[PDB]
């Protein structure tokens, strides 16, 4: 992707999340634990359905025949309309495979920038208490609990609180 | 603290711009290849001619009796349908056809021909009601007696009605010269039409034509639409298959193809010779040629679309 | 100090990818949906055919005759326009239609038909100059004297000019066999027509038709395109309405149809019978038959293209 | 939009900001002041006129009259006439919905991209100075009055300059 | 440490949604202008048709002798083709055209026609083959002796193989009445062809035309196709060119129209009449008439595809 | 483009870089030299390539002659032929024009991400040791030979090993 994040600097996903498309993968000294951040999964699954509306729209427009299984026209005219048919369908099946293409490269892009926001919004809620650690991963500077992780996640988390105690290890 | 995506242990491939073949979490086609093979027709008035043919309707051969008048949103053509019983066809005739496909069915009208020193009753062995019979729309005028002269006469009718008038006529072609001049007397027969918008002569061929239906003589059967106000006259010396009631369209209705059945209980918009394509797709692969509202016909048979990150497993 | 991008109090929805109705702080329409009610005319040399038929132009009834060699860009047919006096109509009618709508006007030259033995002044009640008269550009070929003989006859003519030739003629059907033989003797009467790339045979066919402008007896008017040192030769026996003049194309034009007046204060390219779209716009809504140089017709009434970026107020 | 910041991390636009597309507002102790970036709004508007200028160029093919207003021509020929144009018109109406949708697609993210670089731009500018709020807004470490935010937006701030104090601040 | 990317002094500029004239690194072109004057037919059975009209291989002018029963995968036709002797034209001869152009060739069989009571030996200078001759597929039925009635006859064929049967008879108009009572006998003359599903009467129209070949008389060519098991049957009584042979369709072909030699070594599958497009590019500015597998035609010279970054140098 | 680098904050191409689309220019106590990432430029070849490879695809369909250039066909119907023909040839052009510059725009775009993927990995990699200057360089704070360079580039370098010394530098 665009984004370099999904199949870019964060080498894999994981099978075993199935609570959501993005999550939080922490570990403290109680152990670790996974969850799903539901905020950054909707509006990827919101920008996907809008698409998918767009593609399930009911055309009314009718046409109707104009030449016989049964009975074929008359040759001449019968090849005018042929060719046009397949005039038509030459450009039609070119629209659905570039349709396709491209809304295939812009879901692949949006779903890897959703990821992007989420690290970066998580990077400035940390501050100067943590290092990124170039895979996704922030290395935190001093303790933090399961209350502590779980504040992070719902956008709780006071950086000046720990201020002290993570500055007083980095350096 | 890490973060991270979801991944499956067996995704789909799609393709995009810059890549074929790329694995994603889900996707979707867009291209329907499914179809219901019958003619869904739910919530619609239905006519299924049978072994009607359309234009039949118009001129009554025996098979057609039951749809002089017919009434629908969907017209169903099948391939035992015949448009004639005495061998014939029409002039213009998928014009014709593709005029009473969007009609919505037919409502017939006495036009008023009325005459005089002729006989008005032809009939034939190839169209039988418990005996010899004719298109019942029609009359076959011919002379009274054998040999006799078929007097050149004029008959006109007026469209008194507020949307045009469908008339047929017909041109008899005998099996000879000779069997010719026993119906309408000898030498040269002429038909001439005309209207305000319309002018056409007819001289009758006699000769031998392969039999079909027994008969090696034919009839040239002709149409026009004759606007409100507007009057259409006859001029004729023999050899003249008569109109007797007018053609006047309903509405508007769509006519299909097709050798399956008909099914009351699926509802569907897009037809063709094999069924009902039911599908809120934007595209088909089935037929080309379907009719209705439709998805777009293209020759991929499938285009996935994704609907889910790229998948990338460990 | 604080980033920021500006927003305003009411903004405009558009549509995406992946949101229908999101609000941009300005946007612009794509759709053309205002109609300027005139043929907007301005620098280019117009003809108003008016209550003249395009074809008539050709033949030249009276309601044609300043038409006769007319010259312009643009060719404006309005509803009141005939063809004919003497009713008939042409063959393959809207083929020369066509053909004169992209010619730039027409351009008259004598082709040179002396006769002998016949009178040439055929005249009618329905084509009126101060009198009974007929086309200005044929002639109506008669026997001498009532039911004399018309004699087999063969007219030729060459192009002699380097562009092909229009060449036009009319087959007289009679309001009877009787009226027919007055005016060209009894019998079957015969027309051919052949050049280098035609052949055709015209029999007339009298008989009775509604009356048009008082008369129940019609004019056909057949036509060929004559090439450059080819020649076109006519064989008749009667019935038959000769051309005193060829016609040649000028060079290039477009025709329209329109029921609105001209306007030579504003300038347009685009033409329907509604009047002129004037756009710079890619779409337009209002008529899917316009013609000339025309933004795509499509059927949104609106498209509405981002010009600004998202609008996300407090 | 695919950058996150316009409906982002920064919540809301500014409908006071009358004088430009992106801004900076700064507060010190001579209070608060707000002036737009001349330079990120004019690549903005630069683009979306280039987009604009492709959809208002002139076609100068002609296409005649085929069919006819005043005597429908022949039935049949009609049809076929009538269900080519039909077929015309279903690609053109697919055309320029399309290309509307995807257009309005890029330009909205085209206005959150330069945004962004504008955000990171000021960043840099401002090196080891501050640190980021989250919400687009850069605390500054030392005292910054009127000429040092005028000096930050016409790109004269000199980092170093400061660099004793902020830093002498931040710990 | 610093990052960067690379860049060249001479750059080439493309177009992109917001700008046009972007300098970047390297791009190709996408719109093929480049034609290869010759018919590219390597690793295809070609027949080109030179001086003999394609229609001219079904009733055979000396021209087409050698290509009475071709074979063929790409068929060439050429401005000096001609598909006749005796002067005459196909009716609908364009339908015929491309029939014959997807045919693959044809084969010929004789159709059965004995005769007796009349000549059948008809020749004219204009077909010379060391002598006055004809067209080789066909017969040119007369009196026994000048002025001698032709009877009234009959005639017909049965299709009995497995593919439809082009059949093709011709009508002979005489340069006067009374050169064709010499060859025919006098009166109105009657051709009728009927099948299982045709139906069309022909009389024959005596007249001057231009002297084509030193001849004022003319032959109009019909055909009709057969289908398996049917009948044709043809009913005539004079100025009847009549079918020797059945002509039967072989498989599949394409078929062109060029003014430039064959090339049996370059290879290719998009012709036009000035050559062959052999191109992997989607686009060609060339010719919107080319045929066979092509570059779809646009309007642009060019069109350049970014195939690096954006160039920046300094 | 729409990430702000390639003609962006980092000035200039580099016109003797012949050996790589991007890449790393150095300068220590040896002095300074330049070599080209493979894997980033490998990537964008790659992508444009697949671009390339769409485009050059031979479609089988095939198109007979329906009209003709010796003897024309009836003006009539070769009127409904020529408008026919001129309708599909609006709808390519269209096609041809908006595919390509749509591609185009993503073709540059494409190249201005992959180079901001390789900055900002780089100075993943550097941690703690090193400050963005805001033109594409980091600024070293500690002493960096020829190994050392070498060792960012084929992603070897170990901040921590360093990590006293460039902090002991920026304070
Ligand atoms: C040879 O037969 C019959 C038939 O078809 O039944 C006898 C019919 O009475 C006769 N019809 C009339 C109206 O006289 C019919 C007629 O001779 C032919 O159908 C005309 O070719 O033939
Ligand atoms: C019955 O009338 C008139 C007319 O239309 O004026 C008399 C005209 O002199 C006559 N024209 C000629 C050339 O003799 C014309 C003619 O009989 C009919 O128009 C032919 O159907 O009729
Ligand atoms: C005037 O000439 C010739 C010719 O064209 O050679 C003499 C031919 O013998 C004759 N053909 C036959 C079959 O009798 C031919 C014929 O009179 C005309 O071609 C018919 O118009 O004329
Ligand atoms: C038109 O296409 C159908 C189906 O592809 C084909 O069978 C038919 O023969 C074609 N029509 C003519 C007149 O060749
Ligand atoms: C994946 O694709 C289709 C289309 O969106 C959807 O109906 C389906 O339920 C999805 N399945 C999963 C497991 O996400
Ligand atoms: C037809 O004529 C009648 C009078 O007989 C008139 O009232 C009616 O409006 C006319 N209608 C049309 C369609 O001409
Ligand atoms: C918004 O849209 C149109 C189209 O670009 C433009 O002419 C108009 O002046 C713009 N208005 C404002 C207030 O920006
Ligand atoms: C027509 O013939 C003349 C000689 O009479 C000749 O000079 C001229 O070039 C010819 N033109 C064409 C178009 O055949
Ligand atoms: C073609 O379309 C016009 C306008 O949509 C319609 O009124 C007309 O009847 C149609 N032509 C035919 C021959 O039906
Ligand atoms: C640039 O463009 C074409 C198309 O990709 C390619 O064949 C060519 O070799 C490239 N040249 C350079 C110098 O990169
Ligand atoms: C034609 O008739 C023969 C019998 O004479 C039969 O065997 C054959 O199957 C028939 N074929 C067709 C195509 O009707
Ligand atoms: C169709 O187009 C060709 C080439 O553009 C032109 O020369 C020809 O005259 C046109 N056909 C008709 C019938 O006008």
């Amino acid at each position: 992707g665009l984004f370099g994040a999904i199949a870019g600097f964060i080498e894999n996903g994981w099978e075993g999340l199935i609570d959501g498309w993005y999550g939080f993968r922490h570990q403290n000294a109680q152990g670790e634990g996974t969850a799903a951040d539901y905020k950054s999964t909707q509006s990827a699954i919101d920008q996907i359905t809008g698409k998918l509306n767009r593609l399930i729209e009911k055309t009314n427009q009718q046409f109707e025949l104009i030449d016989n299984e049964f009975n074929e026209v008359e040759k001449q005219i019968g090849n005018v309309i042929n060719w046009t048919r397949d005039s038509i369908t030459e450009v039609w099946s070119y629209n659905a495979e570039l349709l396709v293409a491209m809304e295939n490269q812009h879901t692949i892009d949006l779903a890897d920038s959703e990821m992007d926001k989420l690290y970066e919004r998580v990077k400035r809620q940390l501050r100067e208490n943590a290092e990124e650690d170039g895979t996704g991963c922030f290395e935190i500077f001093h303790k933090c609990d399961d209350d502590c992780m779980a504040s992070i996640r719902n956008n709780t988390y006071d950086h000046s609180k720990y201020r002290e105690e993570a500055m007083q290890n980095r350096i | 603290i890490c973060l991270g995506h979801h991944a499956v242990s067996n995704g789909t491939k799609v393709n995009t711009l810059t890549e074929r073949g790329v694995e994603v979490v889900n996707a979707t086609e867009t291209v329907e290849r499914t179809n219901i093979p019958r003619i869904c027709s739910k919530g619609k008035r239905t006519v299924d001619l049978g072994q009607c043919g359309l234009l039949g309707t118009i001129t009554g051969p025996p098979q057609c009796d039951q749809f002089l008048e017919f009434s629908a949103d969907l017209i169903i053509e099948r391939r035992e349908g015949s448009d004639v019983c005495y061998p014939g066809k029409f002039v213009n005739e998928e014009a014709l056809r593709q005029i009473l496909r969007e009609s919505g069915g037919i409502d017939k009208e006495a036009m008023g021909f009325t005459y005089s020193g002729i006989r008005t009753n032809g009939a034939t062995s190839a169209c039988r009601r418990s005996g010899s019979s004719f298109y019942a729309e029609m009359k076959w005028l011919l002379s009274n007696t054998d040999n006799a002269a078929f007097p050149q006469m004029t008959k006109s009718y007026k469209n008194t009605r507020k949307s045009p008038a469908l008339i047929v006529w017909g041109i008899h072609h005998s099996k000879s010269t000779a069997e010719q001049t026993t119906l309408y007397g000898s030498g040269n027969k002429l038909v001439t039409v005309g209207s305000s918008n319309y002018q056409q002569s007819f001289v009758p061929s006699p000769g031998a034509r392969p039999q079909v239906n027994g008969l090696s003589s034919r009839i040239d059967f002709h149409w026009l639409m004759l606007n409100p106000n507007d009057t259409v006259t006859f001029s004729f010396n023999g050899a003249f298959i008569a109109p007797d009631r007018a053609s006047f369209l309903r509405g508007k209705s769509m006519g299909i193809q097709s050798g399956v059945q008909v099914d009351a209980n699926c509802e569907g918009d897009c037809y063709h010779s094999g069924g009902t394509i039911i599908s809120n797709l934007p595209f088909q692969n089935i037929d080309s040629r379907a009719v209705g509202k439709c998805p777009r016909y293209v020759k991929q048979r499938s285009l996935l679309l994704a609907t889910g990150m790229k998948n990338v497993p460990e």
